[PDB]
């Protein structure tokens, strides 16, 4: 009622795209691109139709992969932060299930009683896993799994089960030597199996290379940190507001 | 008694490749093996007509599968009957060699090993043992165990020897270098060859759609060799 004029005053302007972009993550220093890359996991398709028939994904999915020192966990640790119904993982300690569910048992009295977890628990969600490149073969199929079959089958010594996970992963992977390898092709760069990767859409990699704009605008940047003043740098939308405007948003059947 | 069955590596390069050296890296599984034949599934107009031919008859009408029968009420065994045979034979009798037999398996015996240590002296790359002799006799004493005689006979013999020497036809039978060019690695790549050995021609050989385990080893095992 109050917050509804809000809402309207926010889809009214033609820069709030804009804004959206700028304000997302503040810690972060530009790029400029994995911001989007943030935010449009946020907002999702329609993941819905065409039956007969098998469904169309639908969600979305990005790795972020770069030189260390690059701040790519900055990120992560504010979705972690940001948005609800989100699971923070540093796996290679994923360790297993983890990922998926166990399933508890007994309980007593009948048990096949389920654990979350992990991955699961979020569920319609950004799922965000540090990476990808430390937890060798075992999980990574799961995963699998679960970007493919967009299902989480799980039966052991015991009842028979199948839980649905219908989720975003957004991973952070290092590089073979945490290096580029410019040269090299990204394929051959990421060293994560050929079916996952293609499941992932897109990359957004982070580079350096020089700038001299970006280079200028560090510096304005860092002394402006160590400078009580002038430190009234701010963004347009503040973190709480961008939340209610978000589920707004997600209300549409575009 | 053991029979085996191989399946050999990279098709008919292995025949242009030494006949040996195919398992593992040791052909003393070869040595021990008696008789060892190298086949394949040849195509001749002819005979592939005559296959062929053969199949479109089996399908339907269906019919030829007694050509056996026939072969049965004229001649031939059924099969049912050649088992009780050879247990009958495999008990009751044990054969035993001629010595004129055995001195025509000597003067055998010494011109393969003269004559194919002449062929050796070029160190062509290929083997004899007395266990092929060895061979030989089991088998002359197995095809007499078939007449079913107490005592061999010398053509008896005279039949195994060509048989074994099939055998030894197929004991006797460039490179691309493509992959063994590891040198390009090995240099202005690698003069400490760390950070790289086998883990190295993986990546660099994993996604240039190329490296087999016996290809890698192979031209590795070769370079080792050739001195590269």
């Amino acid at each position: 009622s109050d917050e509804i004029n809000e809402l309207k005053e926010m889809v009214k302007d033609e820069h709030i795209y804009d804004k959206l972009v700028r304000s997302i993550a503040p810690a972060v220093f530009g790029h400029e691109a994995v911001k989007k890359g943030i935010l449009l996991q946020m907002l999702g398709g329609v993941h819905k139709s065409t039956v007969e028939g098998i469904k169309l994904r639908g969600d979305i999915n990005i790795c972020v992969v770069g030189d260390p020192s690059t701040s790519k966990s900055q990120f992560l640790k504010y979705v972690v932060g940001f948005a609800p119904r989100s699971v923070y993982t540093s796996g290679k300690a994923s360790s297993a299930a983890g990922l998926t569910a166990a399933v508890v048992r007994d309980e007593e009295g009948g048990d096949y009683t389920i654990e979350a977890g992990a991955l699961m628990l979020a569920d319609n969600g950004i799922c965000c896993i540090d990476e990808f490149d430390k937890m060798d073969i075992s999980d990574q199929v799961a995963i699998h799994e679960a970007m493919e079959q967009q299902t989480i089958s799980i039966a052991k010594a015991g009842i028979h089960a199948t839980l649905n996970a219908r989720t975003s992963i957004l991973a952070a992977a290092n590089p073979v030597g945490g290096r580029y390898n410019r040269k090299l092709s990204l394929r051959g760069n990421l060293n994560m199996t050929a079916p996952i990767m293609s499941r992932f859409d897109l990359f957004f990699v982070i580079l350096d290379d020089c700038n001299e704009k970006i280079d200028t605008e560090l510096a304005s940047h860092i002394v402006d940190l160590h400078m009580k003043r002038d430190e009234a740098i701010e963004p347009p939308f503040s973190a709480e507001q961008l939340r209610r405007y978000i589920k707004y948003a997600r209300t549409f059947k575009p | 008694s053991v029979l085996a069955a191989a399946n050999p590596i990279y098709g008919r390069y292995d025949d242009l490749k030494s006949p040996g050296d195919n398992i593992d890296f040791q052909t003393t599984i070869l040595s021990r093996f008696d008789m060892i034949f190298i086949v394949k599934d040849d195509h001749n107009e002819e005979r592939d007509i005559s296959i062929a031919n053969h199949v479109i008859n089996i399908h339907t009408g269906n019919a030829n599968a007694m050509q056996n029968q026939q072969e049965e009420n004229g001649s031939e065994i059924s099969i049912e009957k050649m088992k009780r045979y050879i247990t009958y034979c495999r008990l009751k009798c044990a054969p035993r060699l001629s010595p004129q037999a055995a001195e025509k398996l000597s003067s055998n015996f010494v011109t393969i090993r003269k004559q194919l240590l002449i062929n050796e002296l070029e160190s062509t790359e290929r083997p004899i043992t007395i266990r092929q002799l060895e061979a030989i006799i089991r088998i002359t004493e197995s095809l007499a165990k078939l007449e079913l005689s107490p005592i061999a006979q010398e053509r008896h013999v005279d039949e195994a020897i060509r048989l074994f020497q099939a055998s030894t036809m197929d004991a006797a039978s460039t490179s691309l270098s493509e992959i063994r060019r590891f040198e390009q690695e090995l240099k202005r790549r690698l003069p400490i060859g760390w950070s790289t050995s086998y883990q190295t021609l993986r990546r660099e050989f994993v996604d240039t759609h190329r490296f087999s385990q016996l290809a890698l080893d192979k031209a590795l095992y070769a370079l080792e060799k050739h001195e590269t």
